[PDB]
Order: structure tokens, then sequence, then C-alpha cells
RNA sequence: GAUGUUAGGAGGGCAAAUCCGCCGAAUUUAAGCAUAUAAUUAAGCGGAAGAAAAGAAAAUAACUAUGAUUCCUUUAGUAACGGCGAGUGAACAAGGACCAGCUCAAACGGUUAAUCCUUCGUUUGGUGCAAACCUUUCGACGGAAUUGUCGUU
RNA sequence: UAAAGCUAAAUAUAUGUAGGAGACCGAUAGCAAACAAGUACCGUGAGGGAAAGAUGAAAUAGUACUCAGGAAUGAGCAAU
RNA sequence: UUGUGUUGAAGCGAAAUACGUGAGUUUUCGUGGAACAUCUCCCUAGUGCAGAUCUUGGUGGAAGUAGCAACUAUUCAAAUGAGAACUUUGAAGACUGAAGUGGAGAAGGGUUUCUUGUCAACUGUGAUUGAACAAGAGUUAGCCGCUCCUAAGGGAUAGCUGAAAAGUGUUUAAAGGGGUCCCCGUCUCAAAAGGGAAACAGGUUGAUAUUCCUGUGCCAAUAGUAUUAUGAGUUAGAUGGUAACAUAUAUAUAAAUGAACUCCUUUACAUAGGCUUUACACUCGGGGUGCGUUUUCUUUGCACUUUACCU
RNA sequence: UUUGUUUUGUAGCAAUAGUAAUUCGUAAUUAUCCGAAGUGGUAAGGACUAUCCUUGAAAAAAGGAGGGAACGGCUUUGUGCUUUGCUACUCUUAAUACUUGUAUG
RNA sequence: AGCACAGUCUUAACGAUGGAUGUCUUGGUUCCUACAGCGAUGAAGGCCGCAGCAAAAUGCGAUACGCAAUGAAAAUUGCAGUGACUGAAUCAUCAGAAUGCUGAAUGUAAACUACACCAAUUCCCUGGGAAUAGUGGUACUCCUACAGAAA
């Protein structure tokens, strides 16, 4: 039974060809279990798990692979920028919602709004 | 006479007028006139109405599985910045 | 009371002609300055009838001046018209059974 | 828009999930020599023709397709004169 | 009819596999049941 | 003007309890019924937010005067409307909750559009393991704009 | 001081979600739905729309064995 | 406020030398198996049923009654089975009877199909049967259809109205194609009986067949070079016939040059009447292959005798 | 090279496939399978006649034509064109072998 | 071994049918409080699938009754098998990854799993080997810049 961490950085070559016997092999257990014998069968569930777990890291690898070939730029791609809700995208950004006229800011910076204390 | 007013007319109900109206899945997309008698599928709009509350509760937001609302909600709770993971060990 | 059949008329849900087998709008030749300048001779190929009116059709085809070609066109027949002679549209054409004139 | 993860599209392994172990179906490769398979409802000919004769190699004179009430779909496979389908039966078991 | 629209064959074929009843294994620790000929399904 | 399988973006639909426009009845009451009432409601169409809308007097008062809007108590079932029949019906002042006020239009910079936007690279430091994010300004280019942006009240 | 524009507060929330309560109802009641409920089912369709909770402390105690019956079942000097 | 409860509360059935006048109250026994009352005083209400052709549920007399009535009709023997008028087999007697309870048919139905097993309910009688129940299995196409085209027509575009919703669809189309600059040209859907590329025969399964097998074919498609052949026409293109007519039989009759621009034809079309041809259908006698009464007679009553697509 | 007269064939598929009766390991073999017609029941085709104040549908697709932009090659001058030597020629059907995505469905 | 007439009606005891009553309640109802949108970055809704044996409901999306990560922390069990003796069995959280066909649905259509056009696309090692009829894009209206044609 292979784990996470044995095949997390082995050549992704041999991760192909392995998942490409393992599935050949699911399709042997498929001749077993059309046959007469159902004896094999109950590790089906453990090796599509761990096809599941192989395959979440094989898809993060070629994650990586395909995004630090294009990080930043400024110009990220349509699933690669943020997805945040539609409203908050199209909201106004806090400090251009804040940004004021030179008459007011020329008005508070220079003379503001103060505490004080009554005796 | 013989395929009078009762039985004999029902004898020739064969043929549908509406199908399947892939848009919600009930038996009333009027076939001839291509149009859901249930939503309007060709419209835009879903075609509610509010006379008969029975049919805006029996289809309203909530009646389905809420794929993509449901994993949004308890999101505000957590205020997580997208791209966060928690500490590893 | 309810819509009368008078009124129905007008809704054009039964009551459009039936006219799934006319041959077309009887419409004369397309004014032209050949047609206002002189005569033009069309042949009269064929005298076919029109199922809606009783009035049979005649199917002449003309030559046209602009392109090389020739068009049909769909002319309430006169009575005495055959089919094989040349009909002349025009201000210069000679007067006679068939021939189109200007009034 | 870029993807990350590898493309979905169905190979041979999602294509085909078993062959057939009806009485008919060993009944056909007994009698009159013709082999049955059951492949997902998405393929199509000539992906079962590619699949088959890319894991064995066995002549196809033709691949035969048949969509099944259970969501699945059957395929038939041949030889030639060149093979016998004894051996056929035989190896697959 | 013999001539059938995918859909409608696809959508027949998971009606006749809603119609099995309950697993033995799991009654030992169902009511949508139809008959063909009782109750239409109205496609 | 047209056109772009030009570059970068938006609108569509769902959902309505509260909210904003339009359209819009009748049952009913008048012991009948037609104005009236139901009701500026029900139904229908369209449009947003966490609240919306209203909001800074072309206001009220007539006093020793008040000072944006909204809501609560009251004015008050009052003034008034109405086959003056059935019925309908405010506003000011007063007591409170809350309380923030502001900018476009002309003058002038014409001994200098002083403005605005796009794109492309550099850096000013930072909280995150990371991803990202907050800040950073040298610019250059391309434009928009005098058929008027910003500065000035 | 009209015929231009912005503006937070106090205000409303038969919707959704999440909490807390009650001189409320206790399965013909209370939401239509305490349950596989807007489900089964009916109508071409717009739509209409139910019934149905309770062994026992513990089935990790759900009836073993015998007799008679084809079997269902019944009986026991047997049994939790 | 102050009490009863596993030493059995609530509820329920029967009752009481019980109380009241009466709604009722209180006790007894049995059942029940977990809560109940407060009359000390007061507060509160979805607070008291005989009816409303009341609502919901359950159950009666009617009553083992009405009735189990179209479709001429069944009988003998055997098998299976616990059990056979209505399961199977054989015999017989009959029916559907040329416009069929016969094959293929489409809408509609959706696994009712097949095999095996089975009878809790259903199969208005029985039932071992079954279209019931249970487990498996079963539908194979270049040639059969859809898919393509267009009609009655539908939706949409341009606009134009309308608050919108929607109403109409060229009402001042600048709408893709073609060839090599110009010409033509709203889009899309709508026919499993209209038009239409090309398949026949034999065989095969428990269930599919002009789809699977064998054989034989047919139609559509097929991009850039070097070899061949066949036939043509030629050192850029034929034949006779007074005429109509006809004109290339190699593996196949292919071999008689060709743009823009056009003009036709096929597709492509009603009804009635008779005449004619052909295939198929049926039928007749004698030649090749099987049964029969025969007390009374038989050259006796009869029966089985083929050839697709492809020329 | 034509005309007449005799032998072969179920005109070629064609019997061998199917079908049918007796013997026959329990798989087999046999031979037949013919002269002809006669009725007109159903279909289709043909050539006609008649009827309409009824004239009895479109495209997809395919074909034919008028006309004639362009037509024998190799190499060779100058700038698709005049020119010098040899004249072998070109296509219609079928393919064969390597490059294009694998070149049937 | 014998005896009651039968039927109809009444009473009592025990039963049958039925599901009232009482007692239960992971439900409803009402009020109060607080937060509030989702969607071309593809929503709500509808289909189609996904477990070893798997119908519904619930959950999930070809990584399909769940993957990764974090906290708790060793069982899943109906049989099978799976696990530590902690990223492992199961919960809880859930930010990463993935998220089928549709649907405003948006290439043209739709009782079609039909038909287009443009890049043929994608993967492998960091210039060579494969799968392939196989991956993305192409709605309408509008905004800001750009372009080449026009009077």
């Amino acid at each position: 039974n292979v784990k996470a961490y044995e095949l997390r950085t082995l050549k992704k070559k041999e991760l192909l060809d392995k998942l490409d016997e393992l599935k050949k092999e699911l399709s042997g257990l498929r001749i077993s279990k059309a046959l007469g014998n159902s004896a094999k069968n109950s590790k089906i569930h453990g090796v599509r798990k761990n096809v599941a777990r192989v395959l979440t890291v094989y898809n993060q690898k070629r994650k990586m692979e395909l995004r630090q070939l294009y990080k930043n730029k400024k110009f990220k791609p349509y699933n690669l920028r943020k997805k945040l809700t539609k409203n908050k995208r199209l909201q106004l950004s806090p400090k251009q919602k804040a940004a004021m006229t030179l008459r007011q800011k020329k008005k508070v910076q220079n003379f503001p709004q103060r505490k004080y204390l009554v005796v | 006479g013989k395929a009078g007013k009762g039985t004999g007319s029902f004898g020739k109900r064969n043929g549908k007028t509406h199908f399947l109206c892939l848009r919600c899945g009930k038996r009333s997309y009027h076939l001839q006139k291509k149009k859901c008698a249930s939503c309007g599928y060709p419209s835009a709009k879903k075609r509610r109405f509010n006379w008969s509350v029975k049919a805006k509760r029996r289809n309203t937001t909530g009646t389905g599985r809420c794929r993509y609302i449901k994993t949004l909600r308890r999101k505000l709770k957590n205020k997580f910045t997208e791209g966060s993971t928690p500490k590893p060990k | 009371g309810r819509v009368i059949r008078g009124q129905r008329k007008g809704r054009g849900s039964i009551f459009k002609s039936h006219n799934h087998h006319r041959k077309g709008a009887a419409k004369l030749r397309h004014l032209d300055y050949c047609e206002k300048k002189g005569y033009i001779k069309g042949l009269v190929k064929d005298i076919i009838h029109d199922p809606g009116r009783g009035a049979p059709l005649a199917k002449v085809i003309f030559k046209r001046t602009e392109k090389y070609g020739k068009k049909e066109e769909l002319i309430i027949a006169s009575e005495g018209m055959f089919t094989g002679q040349y009909i002349s549209c025009g201000t210069k054409a000679p007067l006679s059974v068939g021939n189109i004139l200007p009034i | 828009i870029v993807k990350s993860c590898h493309s979905k599209t169905l190979d041979k392994y999602g294509l085909i999930k078993y062959p057939l172990t009806s009485e008919k179906a060993m009944k056909k490769i007994e009698e009159i020599n013709t082999l049955v398979f059951m492949c997902d409802k998405r393929a199509n000919k000539k992906n079962i023709k590619k699949s088959v004769k890319n894991l064995f190699g066995i002549e196809c004179d033709k691949v035969n397709v048949l969509n099944t009430l259970n969501g699945d779909k059957k395929a038939y496979v041949r030889l030639s004169g060149e093979h016998d389908a004894l051996e056929v039966a035989n190896k697959i078991g | 009819g013999s001539i059938k629209r995918f859909r409608l064959k696809q959508r027949l074929g998971k009606c006749r596999r809603q119609n099995r009843p309950v697993p033995h294994w799991y009654r030992l620790k169902n009511t949508k049941r139809r008959h063909w000929r009782r109750t239409k399904l109205g496609l």
C-alpha cells in the first residue's frame, strides 16, 4: 500500500507509468470480478484512494510546474486571479474610496478633528 | 358516437403535448410552441408568479443542492485571505 | 355578445388567402430607361393558369440590358396572345394587342 | 485561461472497464469466434479500436458498438484468418 | 416506441435501475417502487 | 461615423422579508347603486442595499421666533375632504432618539493643462513558511483634454 | 433662494443563515411535512398534494430445542 | 402552599351497604409500568357536544345476499406437484376462416423480452400458471432509419412601438459564399409516411438480426511524388448511315479538350375510365418422390415436385 | 468470314444453397428436380382518352448545353513573351511504393 | 358415558377487531438578538453519475458517501478488508487541489448526446518520443484606447 511521500517526489514519468500499470491491474481485477472470483475485490477502495492522493499531489506538481513559469507579471489568467465575490471584485478599493479632493485634504491635514476634555 | 365525449375520445389520447423541459426536467415543455409551461425555458426569466406561493416555494432557492453558496457560507466567519493555509506542524 | 364573423375575418388566422399553388404576383415590367425611351421586346414563352384567379398569366422572358441574361416576368395575359410571339414594352413600341404602352 | 491538472480526456483506462463473462459472450467465442468487451458510454468505435489495438495485438476486422440500458456500452471485436479465437478465449479467462 | 432519443433511453434505464429493492445486507441492519402497468412515469 | 474571432473591462440570471419606480382592478361598504369606499391595495413589469429612500429649505411660522433628513409620543380622528351620505383625513408648533455637513456652475494659472488615464521596466520598506497582500516612485511611451480637467473660492 | 449633485446616524425587516428563549401545540394538535415531505400519488398543463412517530433497561437478550405439519403455522415436559 | 409515586402514578374495564340533588367527587378489584395532584388562595384559556346531508378514522344490519351472463365447447389419459375443470404432454371434438386473437405494422408504454427459481400479496373461482415476485442476461448497421433539404409554419436579427413585459419581422441589410476585382446572397428550426449514395441470399441465439457468421456485391470519400498497364486522341481532340438511328465490351463500354458568365433538364407531383405488358398469386392433366375406406368398385381418395442482390 | 442442320445448359448466378422419400457408423449417400399451359386476384409500367370558374408543392442535390480565359515537351538568349537542335506525345480506369494526423466508413 | 330445542334479546367474565385515552418528543410555532446577497473567475435551479457488496434520503464530482492541510486523536465494521502499538481508523475544522452535462448559457441547434469556423491541440525530458477526429477560443449590447479603408 503506497503513501503520499514515497511517490510525492519521484519522477513524473515513473508516476505516469505506475498509474498506467495500476489501471491495467484494476482492469485485471475487473476481469476477476466479471469472472466468478470476488476475493481480490476489497482493496480497490484503498487503491482508488491512493490514486486520488497521488493525483492531487500530481496536479499540484503540474500546478507549480505551470505557475512558476508565469508568476507575478500583473496580468494573471482567468483562474489565477483573485476569486472573491463579484461584488467585492467590482467594489471601489478602500484607498481610492477614501481619496479626497485637494481642498478637503488640505483642510483635514492642516487642521484636523481632535479630542479634548471638559472640566 | 363511438368515439364520443367520454371513453371513446379517451381512447384517442396518444401523442404528448409537453415534454421534459431540459431547464427544469418537468414534463411541461410544450412541443408545438416550444416553450415551457412551468418556467418558459426559451425566455431568460424563470417565470414565477406571486399568486402561487406553493409553486414559488417548491422551486425557490434552497430546494436544490446549492453547489456554490453553501460552500461560500461560513467563510465570512473565518475571513481567510484567499491562498492562505494553516501553519504546518 | 361575442365577436362576429366579419370582425373575425380581419384577424387573419384561417382567413388568409389559400395561396400555396399560386405562380407569383402579376406585375408589369419595372420602369427602365429602355422602356421610357423606346421599345423592348420580350417573348411570352408559356401561358399558365394561376389557381387563385380566373385570368391566365403569361411568362414573358425579357433580356436584361445591363447584364448578360434573361429576366422572367409574370404578366396578366390579354385575350388573344400566344406563346412564341414578341411583346413590345415602351413609349416607342407599336400599338397592338398585348403591347404595353404609356397611356 | 490555463489549466494545471492533466486533461480528463478518457484514455483506455476509463474507456474500457471490463470484458463480459455472459454465457452469450463465451458462446460466440466458442462457436463463431467473436469477442466481447464493455466500455464507457462516452467512447466511440475508433477509440475502442485504438485501445484494443494498443493493449492487445489482435487484428480487428471491425468494432461493433451497443448502448446498454445500465449506462454502459457493449463492444464486439473480431479477428481474421491469420488468428484463431481459442487462445483468445483461454488466455483472457 | 422502438425508436427513442438517447436522453429518453438513459432516463428509462435510470428508472429501471431505481426500481430494484433494498439490499438484504443493508436491510439486516423500499417505498419508491413502481409497476410498469400500475403507475406510469409520465415521460 | 462603420468594421473588427484588436487589447482591457462591464450588463444579462437567481434570490425579496424590509426598500425604490411604473402599471393597476374587482370582491366589499354605502343595508339597492352610478360619485365615493375597498385602494393610490391585490395581481403584473422593472431596479438596489445591509439597510434602501429622504436629506441640507425657492421650509415653518407671525412668535421673545425656529433651522437638513428620518423615526418614536403628541398634535388628531383634529383643520379639512365626502350622493357633506357611507366613510376618508393631514400639516405647524411641543417632548425625545440620532445628529456632519458638503461640491459641481462663473474669477483667475494663457511668461506655459498648471490636469486625467493606459502600458512598459527600476526601487521605498514591510507584516505571511509559502501563496499573496500593504506600501514604493524614477520615469519613459501612448493618448484624452482648451467643444474645458485640475489648481481658486 | 427652484428648475444640478453627494451624504454616516437614529428607522424597517411574514427572506436566508446562526444563536437564545416562551403561562404556546404534544402526532386528527403544532408548519403541508417530528419519518425516505413538497416525498408517494393525481392532472396534457398551469398546478393539486397526502398518510405514516412509541418493543425492551439492554436485541452485544429479537425467540434456541423438540413434537405435528408440504408449508404457513400451532403446541410443549422447552425457551430470553 | 403541601403533598402521592417501583411497597406502582397517569390512563383504562368492572364495581361501591360511599357522598351530593347534580354536573360530578372519592374509594375497591383487575390491568397498567412512569409520572401525578394541590379544594390554601389566585391567575390564565385553543376549557365542557348528540345532532350542523358536521370533519377525520374505524365498524355494522343489508348479506354469505345482489352477483361472478357478450365472444357456439369441451372430453379421455398421462406428467409435475402437498394440492390440478382453468400448468405441461398425447389423443379426440371443435373454433378463428381469406376483412384472422396470423405475420410484420407506427403513436403510446418502458424491460412487460429471455433463462432460472419462486407463490407473502395479485392473477375478482382454483392455480404448481403469469404481463406477479426474485437473481442474472438480452437490443451489434457505411447499405434499415434519424442525422441532410424544403412546406404548412415556429423562433430569432435589422429596425419600429411599448414603462417594461412583450407586439411585428427589411417597414431607408453595409447581410457569408463564389470565382479572380466584381457577382450572388437575413439566420435558424420544423417531415422516422414528402425529396433522398449504396445489400442481397443462406445460416446462427435461451432472448438480436437483410445489424451477428459465410459468401457475394454496392455507394460515398481518398493529399504531395515515381512506376505500370489499358484504351483513346493526337507531332490542339473519331465513326458510319439518302434517315431516323447508332457509335469504345481493357479486370469495368473510362478514354469524342476546356474558365468567368448564362440557359435549360432531372428532382417534380391531380382525378376518372378502360386497353395492354410483366412479375408475383392461384390453377389444370399427364413424367420423379408418401399415406387410405375398400361389406360393395377403382389407372381408387388424395399428398410432396424452388432459385435473391448481381448482366 | 456469314448462313442453315444436329450434341451441352434448369441463359450466366443455379445447386453445390435450401427442399423433399428409402436404405444407412449414428455420420452418410441416392437420384429426382418435366412438357406445358389456363384464370385474372394483387401490384407496377406503358400508350391513350376524358374532367375542372378545382390545373393538382419546394429545396437540397445531380446532369446537359451556348461561349471560349488556357492547351505538344527538354535545354538554351534577353525580358509570362520572339528566337536556335530533337520532335516522339498527353490524358480518360485501375492501381502499385515513400512524406502528411493514422488516409475508410 | 349422558344432558341440554334452535333462533332473537339482556347481563357478567375472558377474548377478537380497532387505535381512543394517558404518558412520552432529535418536531413545529411565536418572540428576541446578530449578520447578509450570489453570478460570464459561470450563480440559483435541473439532469447525469460516484461506495466492495449500494435502492431511497444525506454527502460528493471522473481525485466523485470523499483527496490534501490543521486540531482532536486510533477504529471502520453488517461480512470483507483497512489501519499506531502517529499526516495512517474515525470525528471536527476546512483556507489548498479538484469541482461531469447543462442552465443568464453566451459559436449554430435541440423530443438531435447533431453541426460549424480559428489556433490542429496536449503530454513527456529540459532539441528528441506519443495520444490522437483528440484541447481551448468564437453570442448580443455597451465603455475606454488601437487600426486600416471613406468625403
